[PDB]
RNA sequence: GAAGACUAACUACUGCGAAAGCAUUUGCCAAGGACGUUUUCAUUAAUCAAGAACGAAAGUUAGGGGAUCGAAGAUGAUCAGAUACCGUCGUAGUCUUAACCAUAAACUAUGCCGACUAGGGAUCGGGUGGUGUUUUUUUAAUGACCCACUCGGCACCUUACGAGAAAU
RNA sequence: GUCGACGUACUUCAUAGGAUCA
């Protein structure tokens, strides 16, 4: 009846990765980023351009024959922040308004059973 | 396209859930064409569209981020606006994602976040249009996106150390630099 | 009740109170007397034991210690001293 | 019968309730700095009289010229002014406070 | 200048004899081309099946199976059983504040020898009158609990083969176990296996692969 | 797959240790406080100039290791504001064995031993009591809770009869 | 050498608070 492919949202400060491959991982049959979808690197994360790379990767998988998605996504994890932020929620949101059928969400970031040092010192970094 | 959701319930959030679910179900049922059950013997909602009456495909996904808005913490009129606009997220962060703190350090970090009275948080939201919620050590920020950029930034300024007052002086030239916009 | 005598309080203020702290101290133990099924004799027994007493004759085990009063092992009886 | 499950969720509430108390009165505790313990009593003082004869009045003012005791001869206040201390403002706004609720209390 | 998806084949990943829907999806390779053949492409992917969606049920919507291809034929490829693992949803949700975990795992070898390692976790449990608020256990309690457990999945494992050990672990019969056999301890509330993982696969043995879809 | 650190959530400034400090399992080795005691010795004690053991992080000597972060250094930008003063590679270090060094807001900005002085609710450890609840084996018995008590800890509330200029 | 680290000697900066009246 259906073909189920699977969707990884990378989701990080300064872009979001939208991957649709196989169940199995390894063929990928639609990588689109949102670097590739606003010419000013302003906004590269920006909601929107999260909005029109989903748009783009439904679009392309719809056209081999592929009709419903598991959804993968995850933050950058490892030593940073480790929740989806708006770019992935966004980029989920304008996938799920495709006309795909999506089953089982889930939330992979990479988690530590505690690990190594974090990038910044002992003042912090982002202000 | 009969589809579905469940999302969990943290057991903090469980009891203003069956106290305030009322106010919930409807303007998940008629508003948006959308059935709901919520599950107890696993304490979770679940949420599928049943593919007669709906006409919005955004709508199961419109419903789930209403619910689990109002999981992390958020009241429900400000879990409702997440319902309507089409132009709300999300972002959390913790405060040993900044700057490792713990001891004493961290409960006087999330002193300084939410000031006394909650004066500093609010003044955070109310010139910024955003909405937060200050968890154990996690932090919520409800927005768009660039005003929970503003936000964000407001906050880590007051996580690594700066007083508040400045943050108040900042925050009302951010204020200025915004209204107009 | 701010004159109740310290010369005279009621058994049950010294019977609630530490064993060091009542108005002249003493033991809070006491000897109790005990018989194996197997045999006919009795042997005297501290309550608090540290040693597992073998019965004299048909020596097997009367009680074994804990951290404090002695467990008898449930084939005995015994009557206090 | 069930009216003891009634029983045991009403003493569960009075132990969380009694906990988060407890939790926050420890994490007060252990502000000891006194520009917020000032700010505090500033504002406790000013609700307390917004919200909540002569006899004890007068039982004050005769312990307090019996005493003498808010008149810089007082250890502390001695040792602050012989010692140039009180040029600073601070400790001379608690030496003036000193001076003036000992002058309330003299009041007739 | 290629247009790849002109040239690949799907093909389909059928699960193993011991579960209900056995049919599980397609999959891509590239054309069967002479000169890096096909078949010799697929023979190591693993693939994640949620076990709802592979028996049916729904209080499976937890605990993601791992299936390995290991053979195939005529578009089929059949497959095995590579781990087993939960939903990081889940275990997020059952940590909690004011109790104790414990955890455990072991090493064990099976009957057909596949080593593996087979982890499990427990938690304790407020008695239905306690009145205070926390329960944690007194950790000469909770060493006796992780020997309890390691005894019991070392024994239970290495009587069974693999296909054995998979259908003891989906009407989830260890826990029941593990909740009888301790309970004159400590209470221990939600225990659950978690997570098993494999470490050595023996040998083929094409016999015991086209004896599950046989 | 390799490598070297680190032991998240649970996690409570509650537990233990003379302090510094200590958080994956399992065993081995030796040690420790509190409790229980109708055991034993019988003043053996308290505080201590000299003298001695230990003493975070950084730091030196000689080997090993060198994943991550990274004093120095090198480079990119220096775009009104930097409000939003940082990017990239990184030597020493971070880890460890054997010797050095002997400092911290080494904090309770609070010497140690002994006595007395008030009311309460909680929590950790030990003990006593209970025809209380469950765990039933088939009724026990432990274990887990509940209630009362008691010794010994870390903390909290309310009042002083008290203390302070006040915070307390 | 209008040199540094000390050791002596000295100088200087931080004083108003309440009440009533205008
Ligand atoms: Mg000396
Ligand atoms: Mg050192
Ligand atoms: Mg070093
Ligand atoms: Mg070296
Ligand atoms: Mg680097
Ligand atoms: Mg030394
Ligand atoms: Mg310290
Ligand atoms: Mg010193």
């Amino acid at each position: 009846s259906q073909v189920f492919g699977v969707a990884r949202i990378y989701a990080s400060f300064n872009d979001t990765f939208v991957h649709v491959t196989d169940l199995s991982g390894k063929e990928t049959i639609a990588r689109v980023t949102g670097g590739m979808k606003v010419k000013a690197d302003r906004d590269e994360s920006s909601p929107y351009a999260a909005m029109l790379a989903a748009q783009d990767v439904a679009a392309k998988c719809k056209e081999v024959g592929i009709t419903a998605v598991h959804v993968k996504i995850r933050a950058t994890g490892g030593t940073r922040t480790k929740t989806p932020g708006p770019g992935g929620q966004a980029a989920l949101r304008a996938l799920a308004r495709s006309g795909l059928r999506i089953g089982r969400i889930e939330d992979v970031t990479p988690v530590p059973s505690d690990s190594t040092r974090k990038k910044g010192g002992r003042r912090g970094r982002r202000l | 396209k009969f589809e579905s959701r469940k999302i969990m319930v943290p057991p903090h959030r469980m009891t203003p859930l069956r106290n305030s679910w009322t106010k919930i179900y409807p303007p998940l049922v008629e508003h948006l064409k959308l059935q709901v059950r919520m599950n107890l013997k696993t304490k979770s909602v679940e949420l599928r569209t049943n593919p007669k009456f709906t006409t919005d495909p955004g709508a199961l996904q419109k419903g789930a981020d209403f619910i689990k808005a109002f999981t992390l913490g958020f009241d429900l009129d400000d879990s409702i606006a997440l319902l309507r606009l089409d132009d709300l997220y999300i972002e959390t962060f913790e405060v040993k994602d900044v700057k490792t703190l713990t001891g004493d350090h961290l409960s006087r970090a999330i002193g300084r976040i939410a000031g006394k009275d909650g004066k500093t948080k609010f003044a955070i939201e109310n010139a910024t249009r955003t909405r937060i919620v200050l968890a154990d050590s996690k932090i919520h920020i409800l927005g768009g996106f660039t005003h929970i950029r503003m936000a964000r930034e407001s906050v880590v300024s007051l996580i690594l150390g700066s007083p508040p007052g400045k943050v108040y002086g900042n925050l009302r030239t951010v204020a200025s630099r915004l209204k107009e916009r | 009740v701010l004159v109740q005598d310290l010369l005279h309080p009621t058994a049950a203020s010294e019977a609630r109170k530490h064993k060091l702290k009542t108005l002249v101290q003493g033991p809070r133990s006491y000897f109790l007397d005990v018989k194996c099924p197997g045999c006919l004799n009795i042997t005297t027994v501290f309550s608090h034991a540290q040693t597992a007493v073998t019965c004299e004759s048909c020596s097997t085990i009367l009680c074994t210690p804990t951290g404090g009063k002695a467990k008898l092992s449930e084939g005995t009886s015994f009557r206090r001293k | 019968p069930e009216e003891m499950r009634k029983r045991t969720t009403e003493m569960r509430l009075m132990r969380e309730l009694m906990f988060r108390e407890e939790r926050k009165a420890r994490r007060l505790k252990k502000i000891k700095s006194k520009t917020y313990r000032k700010i505090k009593k500033k504002e406790l003082m000013k609700n307390r009289e917004l919200a909540a004869d002569n006899e004890d009045h007068d039982i004050a003012r005769a312990k307090e010229r019996m005493t003498l005791k808010h008149k810089t001869n007082s250890k502390w206040a001695k040792d602050m002014i012989k010692h140039g201390m009180t040029n600073d403002a601070e400790t001379r706004e608690e030496m003036e406070e000193m001076l003036r609720q000992g002058e309330r209390l003299k009041a007739k | 200048v290629v247009d790849p998806f002109t040239r690949k084949e799907w093909f389909d990943i059928k699960a193993p004899s011991t579960f209900e829907n056995r049919n599980v999806g397609k999959t891509l390779v590239n054309k069967s081309t002479g000169l890096k053949s096909a078949s010799d492409a697929l023979k190591g992917r693993v693939v994640e099946v949620c076990l709802a969606d592979l028996q049916g049920s729904e209080d499976h919507s937890f605990r993601k199976i791992k299936l390995r291809v290991d053979e195939v034929q005529g578009k089929n490829l059949l497959t095995n059983f590579h781990g087993m693992d939960f939903t990081t949803d889940k275990l997020r949700s059952m940590v909690r504040k004011w109790q104790t975990l414990i955890e455990a795992n072991v090493t064990v070898k099976t009957s057909d020898d596949y080593v593996l390692r087979i982890f499990a976790i427990a938690f304790t449990r407020k008695q239905a009158n306690q009145v205070k608020r926390h329960s944690y256990a007194q950790s000469s309690h909770i060493r006796a609990i992780r020997k309890v457990i390691s005894e019991i999945l070392t024994k239970e494992v290495q009587g069974s083969t693999l296909a054995q050990l998979t259908s003891k672990l989906i009407p989830e019969v260890i826990n029941k176990e593990i909740e009888n056999a301790t309970k004159d301890i400590f209470p221990l509330q939600n225990i659950h296996v978690r997570k098993v993982k494999l470490l050595k696969q023996p040998k083929f043995d094409v016999g015991a692969l086209m004896a599950l879809h046989g």
